[PDB]
């Protein structure tokens, strides 16, 4: 380009070529799980009377 | 039910995250003090905020 644009492109480039900063990203995924089943049940079977 | 909560700046977003980070940490430390009682199992705990 014209020397006028060369000097303009030269500032654009210098701004655009800036050392891009780096990012360290730690994620922390914590899960906790449990639970309590209970099955208690009583059956009575009698020949004479009846069964449950 | 939906309960929104707005973070205008960063300092409100630490406190909001710190109380979930700690309430989660405090829950793990509570689970250790039952597993410690029962013996022969391990629940492993998240450190303190900002210590890695």
């Amino acid at each position: 380009a014209q020397p006028d644009v060369m000097a303009e492109l030269e500032q654009v480039v210098a701004k655009l070529d800036i050392r891009r900063a780096q990012v360290l990203v730690e994620a922390i995924i914590v899960e906790i799980a449990d639970g309590d089943g209970l099955n208690l049940g009583v059956q009575w079977a009698n020949t004479n009377g009846g069964g449950t | 039910f939906i309960r929104p909560t707005i973070l205008r700046d960063a300092n409100v977003y630490s406190g909001i995250s710190s109380n979930k980070y700690t309430l989660f940490r405090a829950q793990q430390l509570d689970a250790v003090a039952q597993e410690g009682y029962a013996t022969s199992p391990d629940r492993q705990v998240l450190p303190e905020y900002g210590q890695d």
